[PDB]
C-alpha cells in the first residue's frame, strides 16, 4: 500500500543487506559487518560476520525514523568502515519484497512490507483512543516503577554484597569442608576393607608359615625314623644271610647222607656202573628208580619244585606233566621205569627226568653240557653242588 | 478514497466523526508520556493524520487502528497490564522479604569464615593422615603377598624333598616285608629240615591210622583195604633201604646176606636185621633199647594183625633211626 | 562354512553392554581437593554409576557415524546394562578395520562428560569374521577409545593357548569326550576368572547379536562388491568429463 | 584411418618388400617410451588425443603442459635420432598426446620421400597433408637426416604454443627455402620468448646450424623446460609407459605410493593429474576409489584453481554418482575439500556453484543408504557456505541478488527435505552440524515457518529418544536463529522434552534450555516458567538429569538479572535444595546443596503404580494432614491405592521424600503417561584266550638277585621284559617261557615300557636315567641282539627317576611317557628326541606311585602315595581334579577299565583293597576286599596291600587279577564274584568264599575263609602275554621271576 502517512519506522525495519561493495584495498571480498548509530551519538548494532563475501545479507535485529548506517570490513579482525549512510526512513523508496541492487557501495533496508532503498471500514472512537491511550500510560508507569523496584533490589543487593561476598566465600568454605568429608569417608572406607583384608592374610600367612615349619619338622623326624628302618633292615637281612647259610649246609649234610647210599663208580672204559651195572646214554630199572627218588627228595631238599612233579615210588617213580598241551588227561602221566606198551611213553618220560635234572643244575648254576647223561649229570650236581 | 491504514493490520481506515470535535484539552493531555544520504474538512483529517503521526513517535504502536485491532491489542495489553501487576506485587513481596533480611553483622561473619576455615584445614591434615595410613596399608599388603609367595617357593622345595623321602620310605617298607616273607621260608624250612633225619624226611616213618607208613606209603595189608603186591614190595624195599643205610651209618652187616637196598623167610631175614640193629643198639649203647621185643627163629614180635606187627617195627625202627641221627 | 558378508547384512548394528567390571580409577585425595567438581561425579558415589557407552564406529581413522548412549538404567549394585545400543552403522558401512570406540561415560559435572574407559574393538577381528560373541574388552582408563589405526586403545590381544583348541573343540576340529570337556570348561572359566582378578584394570562385556530371516548359523566376514597395446590408457575410450562439467554451465 | 577395437582397446589400423621396413624400425623403436612405431594392412595403438585437439578439448593445455610436450617430442625426435629412427613428416596431428600426457610419434613411414619437387605440391598433399590444412612442415632442405626432423618439430612446438595457429601454409614455406619468405608474425603467438628462440633457432633456412635435438635439451635447462621435468618427470612418466600397469587401480596405488616422492620433488603436478584422472573414471575396486580420493585430496593445496575446477570437480562428482556408500560419502568430502581449497573464481566459473555442483549433490542428499545422507548431513554446512563464498567472489568477474536468492531457496529445500527423511540418525546428523549455519540461508521468516516447524515434528516420535535429544540440541541454533517470534512456539514444546519418559531426553532438552537461555532467546516470563518444572528435576533419582537441571539453573541465574534470580528462581528452588544458596550461580552450591533424590527404587514404585493419579491422590492428603489442611489421614476410596502405599512405606519413604512425589507430579505422571502410550583299542596286541589262570607255574627263573618290581610284555616282538634292583633289566623270550640281559644302566631298575610301533623298548633306573633299547629277536645270527640307543639323566633336585613309564603312539609323535618323583609325568617324542608335554602334578597330593593313560589318549589318570588321585586332559593338558581315598593309604596300582570309559581301577595298600572308582562322578562305585579286616574300615587292620592289576575285557567279563603282600595271586570277576578265587599256597591252604554286599551304595566284594609253589614274598607284579596258551608274568621280592600258564 503507497499511501503516505503510513507509520514506517525502526521498528518496521528488521532487515539491513548490503550489495556491490568495491574495495579498496583490491579484489579480496571483505568479512563485512555494520553498526547502526542513532541519528552522531554511538553506534549500537552488530550483525554476526559474513567472512569472505562482499554482497551480504546480514541477519537484522525503535520509533526513531532517521538512522546512520555504517559497514566495517576487514579481514582478520582488523576491520574498516566503509559507508555513510545517515538515512531517514522518511526517504526511502520501496521494492518489492526482492532486495535490488544497482549502485555500488549498496545498502539496502528491510521492512515489513518490502525492501527500502535510497532513490534515484471504521477507525476506533475517540474514546477508545483514550482509553488505549490511558492503557499504554499505565503500561509505561507501571514498567517504569517495576524497573525503579527492580533497581533499588538490586542497590540493596549490592549494599548486602558488600559482606554476601564474605557469604559466599563461607558458602565455598563448607562446600570444601564437606568435599573434604565426604573424600575422606571413602578413603576410610578402603583402608578398613584393606585392613581387614591385610589381617585376614596376616593371620593366614602365620597359619601356613607354621604349618610348613611343622611339616619341615615332620620330614626330618620322618627321614631319622626312615633311617633307624634302614639300619633294622640291613641288621635283618644280614640274620636272613646267615639263615640262609645255615639252610644251605644242613641241605648239603642231608644231600650227602643221602647220597651214599645210591652208589656210582667208573670202568676203565670211563663207563658209569651203577651199583655194578653198565650205563649207556639215554637192575636198569631199579638204579633208574633210585635216581628218580634220589632227584625227588633233592627237590624236597632244595625246595626247588620240579618243573614235572613226581609221584614218587621207589622203582615204579612216576613224573606228571601237566603242562604240555598235546597230552590228554590220561597222557598227563609218564613213568620212569619201563611200563608196558608205553616204550615211548617211558622214554619220553626220563626225558623228563633229565630235564628235571638241567633244571635242578641250572636253579643251583651248574650249565649241564649234555642232556642224555641221566645219573653222570646227577653225580656230577652232587659233585659239584 | 482511503485516508488511513491499520497500522497492524494494513486495512483502510473509515474516520470516525468524533475526531471532528476534540479539543486543545484532549490533544495537549495525549501527546505526553563511501557517502549516501536521503479546507475545514482539509483542516481536520490533517490535524488528524499529524497526531497519528505524533502518536507513533510517542509509543509503540502506529496509529491509527482497526477497532478489531484496536481491542484486540486493548485485551492483550489488558493481560500484560494485568501480568505487569502481578509483577509489581512479585517485587514488591520480594523487596519486604528481603528487608525482613537484617543486614548480618560483617564481624559474626568473619569469625564465621574463620572458624570455618579452621575446620577445613584440620580436617584436610586428618585427610593426609588417612593418605599417610594408606601408604602403610599398602606397603604392609605388598610385603606380606611377598612373604606368602616366598613361602609358596618353600612349599615347593619341601613338597620335592618330601616326595624323594617318601618314595625311599615305602620302598624300604616293601624291602622290609620282602627280607620278613624270606626270613620266615628260611627259618621253616631249617626247622623241618633240621628236625628231620635224612632217612625220615628219606623214609618217613609215621602212624596213619592203623599203620605206621613210610613216607606215606602203606606198610600192611588188610581184608579190608586193598593193598597190592606192588604197594607192600614198595614199602618193604624202602625199608630194606632204610636198614641198609643203617649198616653203612653203624657199620653191620649178617656177613652171608648182608640186606643191600632192595626194591616169608625174606622179611623174616628182615627180623634178624632189626634183631642185630636191636642188638646193635644194645651192643652199641646200652642207653635205648627197642619197644616192640624181637625173637628171631619164632620170627615173632611182641606188644612190649600181621600189619600190626609190621606197625611196631617201623616205629621199632624209628626209635633206632631217631637214635642214629641224633648220635652222630 | 556357513557364513555371509557385512556388505550384504544391510542392517543397523546392534550392539549389547553387559556390564563393566573391575576396580575403578579411583581418584586420590587431592584430584577432588583440587577438582571440587569431582566430587559430584560418577566415581564418588560408591554406588554403581549412571554409565552409558558411546559407541562410535570408526575405520582407518575416520569416525563413521554419531555416537549412541545407552537409554537411562540406574543402577545399586552393577553396571548391568545388559543394554542394547542400535549403532548408526550398517554392516555394508563397515570395512575391514573399521572398529568401535566403546567410551564409557559417566558424569563430571552439569553439562559436562568426562570418560571413565573406553576400549576400541575391531569389529572385523583376525581372519576380518565379524565379533559373533560375548566379549571381553580391556577398559583403557580414562582414555576416549581412540579408532584410529592403529588402535591407541585396543580391547584384546594362558588364554592363547586355551582358545585355539576351544575353537577347534566346539567346530568339531577335535575329540569329544563328554565329562572330561565340561569339567574341563569348568577350569577354563576359573583360568579366566583367575585372570579377570589378577588385573587392576577395567573389563567390560560386550555383544553382538545375530537375528537374521535365514537358517541362524551363520558368520559375518568384511567383504565387498567386486601386443596391440603398448602404452596401456586407464581412461581408453569413455567420457570426456571435464568438458560436460564446463558444459553444464551456460 | 581405421579406429576399431581389441581386447584392451581401440586401435588404428591403417592400409594404402614393403614389409621389412616396419620390422626394422618395430626392433629400432620398441625401447623407445616417447614413440609408437607400427606394432605390426598396418596397426597401431590408438591413443586419446592429437596434439590439435588437445589444444581444443576443454582441459586446455596450459603452458607448463605445452612445455612439457615440447620437452617429450624433442625427447622422442631424439630417441627416434639414438636409435637409428627418423620419421620425416611430423605434425601436430601425429604427435599423439595419450591421456596421461604421455607423447607418442607415431606410425614412422620410411616409405614417404626423402627429398621432393619444390614446384610439384602434389607428393605434400598426399603424404604430409592427411588432414587436408594444408599447414607444411616439409624440411626447406628436402625439395631421410635428423635436421628435419628437428625443423618439423620446431614448428610443431611453434603450432603447440600458438594455440593451433600454423606456422606454415604450403605457399609459406615454398616462400621460405627461397629465403624471401620469414614468419616471425606468426612468432609474435608464441606466449613466452623461450619458445620464440627455440623455435627461431630449430627453424633456421640452414640445417647445419640448427642443433640437435639431444643438444637442445642440454641447452633449455631451466629457462625454458625446469630441471624438475629432467629429473623427476622423465623416468617417472616412464614408469607408466610400459604394458604391466594396464588397470587403473595399480596406477593409482603407485602413485598413492609415490606421492610424498612426486610432490617434495615437484610446477609438474599439472602432467601428474593427466595420469591420476586419467584412471579416476575406470577405478574398479572400493580400495582403489577411495585411494584416489585422498590422493587428490593431497594434490589439491598444491594445484591452483583453475587446475582444480576443471580436472578435479567433475570427477569428484562422477563418485558421487558412483555405487559404493563409503565412496559417495568420500566423494562429497572430497568435493568439499577440494571446493574450500579455491580462492579464484575463472570466467567460465561464473556460476558454477548453483548450477553445477548442488544439483550433482543433490541426489546424495535424497540417497537411500544411511551414511549418504548423513555425509550430506555434515557436509551441507559447508557446501552452501562455499557457495555463498563462491558465488560472492565471483562478481569480482546478471542480477546477484536473484542469484543469491535461487541459492538460499535450494539449500532451504535440501535442508527440509534432510529433516524429512525418516532415518532419525539423518535428521540428528543434520541438527548437530548443518542445522545452525544453514538458519542463515533461510532467513528469519522461512526458518520460523519451516525449519523450527519440521524440527518440533521430530519431538512427537516418542520411540527414538536420540532424535528428540537431537532436537532439543540444535533448536538451540534455531531458536537463536528465527529469533523472538518462536518462543511462544517452543515453550510448550520444551516443557514436553522436559516431562518426558527417557531421562536422557530431560537431560538433553535441560542443556536445551540451557544454551537457548544462554542466548536470551526465551520470554521472560518463559524462563521463570521453565526455571520452576525444571525445579523438580533437581531432586530426580537420576544423575544426568539431576546435574542437568542444575547447569540450567545456573545458567538462568547467570542469563536474566539477579533481581529476577532472586525474585523468581529462588521460590522455585526451595524445595530442592538443602541450604538457602545465595550463588546459583555457582554450580559448587547447588551440587552440594541438592538433596539426596528420592531413592530409584521408591521412585519408579510410585511411577509403576497404575491409576498413579489416586497414588497421588492419597499422597495429598498425606501432606495436608502432615500441615493440618485435614484432621486426620484416613485410608483411600480405593484399598488398592492403601495397599501400594503400604507396600512403598514399607521401604520407608522419609515424609520429605513424600513431599518430593507430590512435587515431581506433573512431570511424573506425563512420563507415566508416556510411557504408556510406549581306530584306538583297549584291547591290547595279546586277546585274552586264557580265559582261566590254572595256577600253574612253567618256569622259576631266579636269575634275578635281588627284588623283581616291573613286567612289560609286549606282543609286537613276543617278548617280555622285566627289571628287578639287581639292575639287571632281563628281556625274555614269550616262546621261550633270559633271551637278553641289561645292566649297563646300574643301580636298582624297576621300571620299564616297550614301545607300541617300533622295534625298540624303554627302560628305566633308579639313577633317574631314561634309556632304550633295540631288539633284535626275530632275526637270527648265530645270537640275537641288544641295541643300547639312548641316554637321558636328570638331576633328583629338579627333574627326578621315573616312577612309572607308559608308550603310545599318537601319530607321526610316538610317546613315551613317564611319570617322575617330582611327578611332572612327561611326554618324550621317542621319533623325534624333544619331549612334547609336561604334565606338572600338584605336588601337594603327594607322590605318584601309579599313573594309567586313556587308551584314547583324552586323559590320564594319576594315583599318588597319599591315595589321593588325580585325573588330567590331555587336548587341552589341563587338570581335573580327583576323589581321593577314603583312607587315604597309597595307592600302589592304576589302571584304566575295559568296558568302562571313565572308571579307573586303584589297587590300595592296606585290606588288599582295590577300588573302582569313577571320575566322571568323583567317587568310588566298585570296590574289592580281600581282607578280613571289616569291610571298607578304614582302621587298616590289615598289613597286607594289593600291587599287581591285570584287568581284561575277556567274554564281556572285565576279568581282573590283583597279586600283593600276602603271597596270593587272586582272581576276580567283576559281574559275577562267585567266579572269584585264588591260585598259589599249598594244598593245605585254606578256601575262601567270594560275597557281594552293598555298603554305602558303593559295592564290595569280599573275601573270607571258610612243595609251596607261591612266590614265598611279595608278588609285585602282573602281566599277561600268549603264544598259543595266555600266560600271566609275575615277579616276587626275592628276585624269583615266575610265569604262570
Ligand atoms: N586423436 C587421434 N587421432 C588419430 C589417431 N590415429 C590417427 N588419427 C588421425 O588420423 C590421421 C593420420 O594421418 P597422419 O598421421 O597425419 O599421416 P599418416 O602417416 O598417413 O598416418 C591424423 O591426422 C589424425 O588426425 C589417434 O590415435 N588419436
Ligand atoms: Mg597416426
Ligand atoms: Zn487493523
Amino acid at each position: 500500500v503507497e499511501l503516505p502517512s503510513q507509520q514506517r519506522r525502526l521498528r518496521h525495519l528488521r532487515n539491513i543487506a548490503a550489495r556491490n561493495i568495491v574495495n579498496r584495498n583490491g579484489h579480496q571480498l571483505l568479512d563485512t559487518y555494520f553498526t547502526l548509530h542513532l541519528c552522531i551519538y554511538k553506534e549500537f548494532y552488530r550483525s554476526e560476520v559474513i567472512k569472505n563475501s562482499l554482497n551480504p545479507t546480514w541477519r537484522s535485529l525503535t520509533s526513531v525514523s532517521c538512522f546512520v548506517v555504517k559497514i566495517w570490513g576487514g579481514k582478520e579482525n582488523i576491520y574498516q568502515l566503509l559507508i555513510e549512510w545517515k538515512v531517514c526512513l522518511d526517504g526511502l523508496k520501496y521494492l518489492g519484497q526482492q532486495i535490488h541492487a544497482r549502485n555500488q557501495n549498496e545498502i539496502i533496508f528491510g521492512l515489513n512490507d518490502g525492501y527500502y532503498g535510497a532513490p534515484f471500514r471504521n477507525s476506533y472512537d475517540v474514546f477508545s483512543l483514550l482509553r488505549l491511550h490511558r492503557a499504554q500510560c499505565a503500561i509505561k508507569q507501571t514498567q517504569v516503577t517495576v524497573q525503579k523496584i527492580g533497581k533499588e533490589i538490586e542497590e540493596k543487593l549490592r549494599l548486602t554484597s558488600t559482606s554476601n561476598e564474605l557469604k559466599k566465600k563461607s558458602e565455598c568454605l563448607q562446600l570444601k569442608i564437606l568435599v573434604l568429608q565426604n573424600e575422606l569417608e571413602r578413603q576410610k572406607k578402603a583402608l578398613g576393607r584393606e585392613v581387614a583384608l591385610l589381617h585376614k592374610q596376616q593371620i593366614a600367612l602365620q597359619d601356613k608359615g607354621s604349618a610348613f615349619s611343622a611339616e619341615h619338622l615332620k620330614l626330618q623326624l620322618q627321614k631319622e625314623s626312615l633311617n633307624e628302618l634302614r639300619k633294622e633292615c640291613t641288621a635283618k637281612r644280614e640274620l636272613f644271610l646267615k639263615t640262609n647259610a645255615q639252610l644251605t649246609i644242613r641241605c648239603r649234610q642231608l644231600l650227602s647222607e643221602l647220597s651214599y647210599i645210591y652208589p656210582i663208580d667208573l670202568n676203565e672204559h670211563k663207563d658209569y656202573f651203577v651199583c655194578g651195572v653198565k650205563l649207556p646214554n639215554s637192575s636198569i630199572a631199579v638204579a633208574l628208580g633210585y635216581t628218580a627218588h634220589l632227584v625227588s627228595m633233592i627237590s624236597f631238599f632244595l625246595q626247588v619244585p620240579l618243573r614235572y612233579p613226581i609221584i614218587h615210588k621207589g622203582s615204579r617213580s612216576t613224573i606228571k606233566d601237566n603242562i604240555n598241551d598235546k597230552l590228554t588227561e590220561k597222557e598227563r602221566e609218564f613213568p620212569l621205569y619201563p611200563k608196558g606198551g608205553e616204550k615211548l611213553q617211558f622214554d619220553y618220560g626220563v626225558y623228563l627226568l633229565n630235564k628235571n635234572i638241567a633244571q635242578l643244575r641250572y636253579q643251583h648254576g651248574l650249565g649241564t653240557p649234555d642232556l642224555r647223561q641221566t645219573l653222570p649229570n646227577l653225580k656230577n650236581f652232587m659233585e659239584h653242588g | 478514497q482511503v485516508s488511513f491504514v491499520c497500522q497492524r493490520c494494513s486495512q483502510p481506515l473509515k474516520l470516525d466523526t468524533s475526531f471532528k470535535i476534540l479539543d486543545r484539552v484532549t490533544i495537549q493531555e495525549l501527546t505526553a508520556p563511501s557517502r549516501r544520504f536521503i479546507e475545514n474538512l482539509s483542516r481536520r483529517l490533517k490535524v488528524t493524520g499529524d497526531l497519528f503521526d505524533i502518536m507513533s513517535g510517542q509509543t509503540d504502536v502506529d496509529h491509527p487502528l482497526c477497532e478489531e485491532c484496536t481491542d484486540t491489542l486493548l485485551d492483550q495489553l489488558d493481560t500484560q497490564l494485568n501480568v505487569t501487576e502481578n509483577e509489581c506485587q512479585n517485587y514488591k513481596r520480594c523487596l519486604e522479604i528481603l528487608e525482613q533480611m537484617n543486614e548480618d553483622d560483617s564481624e559474626q561473619l568473619q569469625m564465621e569464615l574463620k572458624e570455618l576455615a579452621l575446620e577445613e584445614e584440620r580436617l584436610i591434615q586428618e585427610l593426609e593422615d588417612v593418605e599417610k595410613n594408606r601408604k602403610i596399608v599398602a606397603e604392609n599388603l605388598e610385603k606380606v603377598q611377598a612373604e606368602a609367595e616366598r613361602l609358596d617357593q618353600e612349599e615347593a622345595q619341601y613338597q620335592r624333598e618330601y616326595s624323594e623321602f617318601k618314595r625311599q620310605q615305602l620302598e624300604l617298607d616293601d624291602e622290609l616285608k620282602s627280607v620278613e616273607n624270606q626270613m620266615r621260608y628260611a627259618q621253616t624250612q631249617l626247622d623241618k629240615l633240621k628236625k628231620t633225619n635224612v632217612f625220615n624226611a628219606t623214609f618217613h616213618i609215621w602212624h596213619s591210622g592203623q599203620f605206621g607208613t613210610i613216607n606215606n606209603f602203606r606198610l600192611g595189608r588188610l581184608p579190608s583195604v586193598p593193598v597190592e603186591w606192588n604197594e607192600i614190595n614198595a614199602a618193604w624195599g624202602q625199608t630194606v633201604l632204610l636198614l641198609h643205610a643203617l649198616a653203612n651209618k653203624m657199620g653191620l652187616k649178617f656177613q652171608r646176606y648182608r640186606l643191600v637196598p632192595y626194591g616169608d623167610h625174606a622179611m623174616v631175614a628182615f627180623l634178624d636185621c632189626v634183631q642185630q640193629f636191636k642188638e646193635e643198639v644194645e651192643k652199641g649203647e646200652t642207653r635205648f633199647c627197642l619197644p616192640y621185643r624181637m625173637d628171631v627163629e619164632k620170627g615173632k614180635i611182641e606188644d612190649t594183625q600181621w600189619t600190626k606187627a609190621l606197625k611196631f617195627m617201623l616205629t621199632n625202627l624209628k626209635w633206632g633211626l631217631a637214635w642214629v641221627s641224633s648220635q652222630f | 562354512f556357513h557364513y555371509i558378508y557385512s556388505c550384504d547384512l544391510d542392517i543397523n548394528v546392534q550392539l549389547k553392554i553387559g556390564s563393566l567390571e573391575g576396580k575403578r580409577e579411583q581418584k586420590s585425595y587431592k584430584a577432588v581437593l583440587e577438582d571440587p567438581m569431582l566430587k559430584f561425579s560418577g566415581l564418588y558415589q560408591e554406588t554403581c554409576s549412571d554409565l552409558y557407552v558411546t559407541c562410535q564406529v570408526f575405520a582407518e581413522g575416520k569416525p563413521l557415524a554419531l555416537p549412541v548412549r545407552t537409554s537411562y538404567k540406574a543402577f545399586s549394585t552393577r553396571w548391568n546394562w545388559n543394554e542394547w545400543l542400535k549403532l548408526p552403522v550398517k554392516y555394508p558401512d563397515l570395512p575391514r578395520n573399521a572398529q568401535v570406540a566403546l567410551t564409557i561415560w559417566d558424569v563430571y559435572g552439569p553439562g559436562k562428560a568426562v570418560p571413565v574407559g573406553g576400549t576400541t574393538v575391531s569389529l572385523f577381528g583376525k581372519y576380518g569374521m565379524f565379533r559373533q560373541g560375548m566379549h571381553d574388552l580391556k577398559v583403557w582408563p580414562n582414555v576416549e577409545a581412540d579408532g584410529s589405526e592403529p588402535t591407541k586403545t585396543p580391547g584384546r590381544t594362558q588364554m592363547s593357548r586355551l582358545a585355539k583348541l576351544t575353537k577347534a573343540h566346539r567346530q568339531g576340529h577335535m575329540v569329544k569326550v563328554d565329562w572330561l570337556d565340561r569339567l574341563t570348561f569348568r577350569e577354563i572359566e576359573m583360568i579366566n576368572e583367575s585372570e579377570k582378578r589378577s588385573s587392576n584394570f577395567m573389563y567390560l562385556m560386550v555383544e553382538f547379536r545375530c537375528v537374521k530371516c535365514d537358517d541362524k548359523e551363520y558368520g559375518i566376514v568384511y567383504y565387498e562388491k567386486d601386443e596391440l597395446v603398448k602404452v596401456p590408457d586407464p581412461q581408453m575410450s569413455m567420457e570426456n568429463l571435464v568438458e560436460s562439467k564446463h558444459h553444464k554451465l551456460a | 584411418v581405421a579406429r576399431a577395437k581389441h581386447r584392451e582397446g581401440l586401435v588404428v589400423v591403417k592400409v594404402f618388400s614393403y614389409k621389412q621396413e616396419l620390422e626394422e624400425l618395430k626392433i629400432r623403436l620398441n625401447s623407445a617410451q616417447n614413440c609408437l612405431p607400427f606394432q605390426k594392412m598396418l596397426f597401431r595403438q590408438y591413443v586419446r588425443d592429437n596434439l590439435y585437439d588437445r589444444i581444443s578439448t576443454r582441459p586446455f593445455l596450459n603452458n607448463i603442459e605445452k612445455r612439457w610436450i615440447a620437452f617429450q617430442i624433442l625427447t622422442a625426435v631424439d630417441q627416434a635420432h639414438k636409435s637409428g629412427v627418423r620419421h620425416g613428416d611430423i605434425k601436430t596431428e601425429n604427435v599423439m598426446v595419450t591421456s596421461w600426457n604421455w607423447v607418442l610419434l607415431t606410425d614412422f613411414a620410411s616409405f614417404k620421400p626423402t627429398y621432393l619437387p619444390e614446384d610439384n605440391p602434389a607428393d605434400f598433399n598426399y603424404f604430409f597433408d592427411t588432414s587436408r590444412r594444408r599447414t607444411c612442415y616439409i624440411a626447406p632442405e628436402r625439395f631421410l637426416k635428423r635436421a628435419m626432423d628437428i625443423f618439423s618439430a620446431g614448428c610443431v612446438i611453434a603450432e603447440l604454443f600458438t594455440e593451433g595457429v600454423p606456422l606454415f601454409d604450403l605457399s609459406q614455406l615454398l616462400a621460405y627455402r627461397n629465403g624471401h619468405f620469414f614468419p616471425e608474425q606468426v612468432l609474435n603467438k608464441i606466449e613466452d620468448h623461450s619458445i620464440r628462440e627455440l623455435v627461431t633457432q630449430m627453424i633456421h633456412r640452414e640445417p647445419d646450424k640448427r642443433l640437435e635435438a639431444e643438444d637442445y635439451l642440454k641447452q633449455q635447462r631451466g629457462n625454458a623446460f625446469p630441471e624438475i621435468f629432467y629429473t623427476f618427470l622423465q623416468p617417472y612418466m616412464a614408469q607408466f609407459a610400459k604394458e604391466t600397469f594396464l588397470s587403473a587401480d595399480e596406477r593409482i596405488l603407485v602413485i598413492r605410493k609415490d606421492l610424498g616422492n612426486i610432490i617434495h620433488n615437484l610446477n609438474g603436478l599439472v602432467i601428474l593429474v593427466s595420469v591420476i584422472t586419467s584412471c579416476l573414471q575406470t577405478l574398479k575396486y572400493c580400495d582403489s576409489k577411495l585411494a584416489a580420493l585422498e590422493l587428490i585430496l593431497h594434490l589439491a593445496p598444491r594445484l591452483s584453481v583453475e587446475i582444480l575446477l576443471d580436472r578435479i570437480t567433475p570427477y569428484l562428482l562422477h563418485f558421487s554418482n558412483d555405487s559404493v556408500p563409503r565412496v559417495r560419502a568420500e566423494a562429497l568430502r572430497t568435493l568439499t575439500k577440494v571446493l574450500a581449497l579455491v580462492k579464484e573464481v575463472p570466467r567460465n566459473d561464473i556460476n558454477i556453484y548453483p548450477e553445477y555442483i548442488l544439483p550433482g549433490i543433490a541426489h546424495l542428499a535424497q540417497d537411500d543408504a544411511t551414511i549418504v545422507r548423513l555425509a550430506y548431513a555434515e557436509n551441507i554446512a559447508l557446501l552452501a557456505e562455499t557457495a555463498l563464498r563462491f558465488l560472492e567472489l565471483v562478481q569480482l568477474k546478471g542480477n546477484y541478488d536473484t542469484e543469491l536468492q535461487a541459492l538460499h531457496e535450494m539449500v532451504q529445500q535440501k535442508v527440509v527435505t534432510l529433516l524429512s527423511d525418516p532415518e532419525n540418525i539423518v535428521k540428528q546428523t543434520l541438527m548437530e552440524n548443518g542445522i545452525t549455519r544453514l538458519c542463515v540461508f533461510f532467513g528469519r521468516q522461512k526458518a520460523n515457518d519451516v525449519l523450527l516447524s519440521h524440527m518440533i515434528t521430530f519431538l512427537n516420535d516418542k520411540n527414538d529418544w536420540h532424535l528428540r535429544g537431537a532436537f532439543f540440541d540444535s533448536i538451540v541454533g534455531v531458536a537463536a536463529y528465527v529469533g523472538w517470534q518462536s518462543s511462544s512456539i517452543l515453550k510448550p514444546l520444551l516443557q514436553q522434552g522436559l516431562s518426558d519418559a527417557e531421562e536422557f531426553v530431560i537431560v538433553k532438552a535441560l542443556y536445551a534450555l540451557t544454551c537457548m537461555c544462554q542466548l536470551g532467546l526465551l520470554q521472560k516470563p518463559h524462563v521463570y516458567e521453565f526455571a520452576s518444572d525444571i525445579a523438580p528435576f533437581l531432586c530426580h533419582p537420576n544423575l544426568w538429569i539431576r546435574y542437568g537441571a542444575v547447569g540450567f539453573i545456573t545458567v538462568v541465574a547467570r542469563q536474566i538479572s539477579t533481581a529476577d534470580v532472586y525474585c523468581k528462581l529462588m521460590p522455585y528452588l526451595d524445595p530442592y535444595i538443602t541450604q538457602p544458596i545465595i550463588q546459583i550461580e555457582r554450580k559448587l552450591v547447588l551440587l552440594s546443596v541438592l538433596k539426596e533424590p528420592v531413592s530409584r527404587s521408591i521412585f519408579d514404585y510410585a511411577l509403576r503404580s497404575k491409576d498413579i493419579t489416586s497414588l497421588f491422590r492419597h499422597l495429598h492428603m498425606r501432606q495436608k494432614k502432615r500441615n493440618g489442611s485435614l484432621p486426620d489421614c484416613p485410608p483411600p476410596e480405593d484399598p488398592a491405592i492403601a495397599q501400594l502405599l503400604k507396600k512403598l512405606l514399607s521401604q520407608g519413604m522419609t515424609e520429605e521424600e513424600e513431599d518430593k512425589l507430590l512435587a515431581l507430579k506433573d512431570f511424573m505422571m506425563k512420563s507415566n503417561k508416556a510411557k504408556a502410550n510406549i581306530n584306538a583299542e583297549w584291547e591290547s596286541k595279546p586277546p585274552p584266550p586264557g580265559w582261566r589262570p590254572k595256577g600253574l607255574l612253567v618256569a622259576h627263573l631266579h636269575e634275578h638277585k635281588s627284588a623283581v618290581n616291573r613286567i612289560r610284555v609286549s606282543d609286537e616282538h613276543s617278548l617280555f621284559a622285566t627289571c628287578s634292583n639287581d639292575g639287571t633289566v632281563k628281556i625274555w623270550n614269550s616262546q621261550k617261557m633270559s633271551i637278553l640281559t641289561y645292566s649297563r644302566i646300574g643301580g636298582r631298575v624297576k621300571t620299564l615300557t616297550f614301545c607300541q610301533g617300533s622295534h625298540y623298548l624303554a627302560i628305566a633306573s633308579d639313577n633317574g636315567a631314561v634309556q632304550l633299547l633295540g631288539i633284535e629277536a626275530s632275526k637270527l645270527p648265530k645270537s640275537p641282539k641288544i641295541h643300547p640307543l639312548q641316554s637321558r639323566i636328570l638331576d633328583q633336585k629338579e627333574d627326578g627317576c621315573v616312577v612309572d613309564m607308559h608308550h603310545f603312539n599318537s601319530g607321526a609323535q610316538s610317546v613315551l611317557a613317564y611319570a617322575t618323583v617330582n611327578g611332572s609325568l612327561v611326554g618324550w617324542d621317542l621319533r623325534s628326541s624333544s619331549n612334547a608335554w609336561t604334565l606338572k602334578h600338584d605336588l601337594k597330593s603327594g607322590l605318584i606311585t601309579s599313573f594309567a593313560v586313556d587308551i584314547h589318549q583324552c586323559w590320564l589318570c594319576i594315583g599318588t602315595s597319599s591315595g589321593t588321585m588325580a585325573c588330567w586332559d590331555m587336548r587341552f593338558q589341563l587338570p581335573i581334579s580327583s576323589h581321593c581315598h577314603p583312607s587315604r593309604a597309597r595307592i600302589r596300582r592304576l589302571s584304566m577299565h575295559p568296558l568302562y570309559q571313565s572308571w579307573v581301577i586303584a589297587a590300595v595298600q592296606g585290606n588288599n583293597e582295590v577300588s573302582m572308582w569313577d571320575m566322571e562322578t568323583g567317587d568310588r562305585r566298585f570296590t574289592l576286599w580281600a581282607s578280613s579286616a571289616p569291610p571298607l574300615s578304614e582302621l587298616q587292620p590289615s598289613p597286607h596291600s594289593v600291587h599287581g592289576i591285570y584287568c581284561s575285557p575277556a567274554d564281556g567279563n572285565p576279568i581282573l587279577l590283583t597279586a600283593g603282600s600276602d603271597m596270593k595271586i587272586r582272581f576276580w570277576d567283576l559281574a559275577y564274584p562267585e567266579r572269584s578265587y585264588v591260585v598259589a599256597g599249598s594244598t593245605s591252604s585254606p578256601s575262601v568264599s567270594y560275597y557281594r554286599k552293598i555298603i554305602e551304595g558303593t559295592e564290595v566284594v569280599q573275601e573270607i575263609q571258610n612243595l609251596p609253589v607261591g612266590h614265598h614274598d611279595i608278588i609285585t607284579d602282573v602281566a599277561t602275554f600268549q603264544t598259543t596258551q595266555g600266560f600271566i608274568v609275575t615277579a616276587s621280592r626275592d628276585g624269583i621271576v615266575k610265569v604262570w600258564k
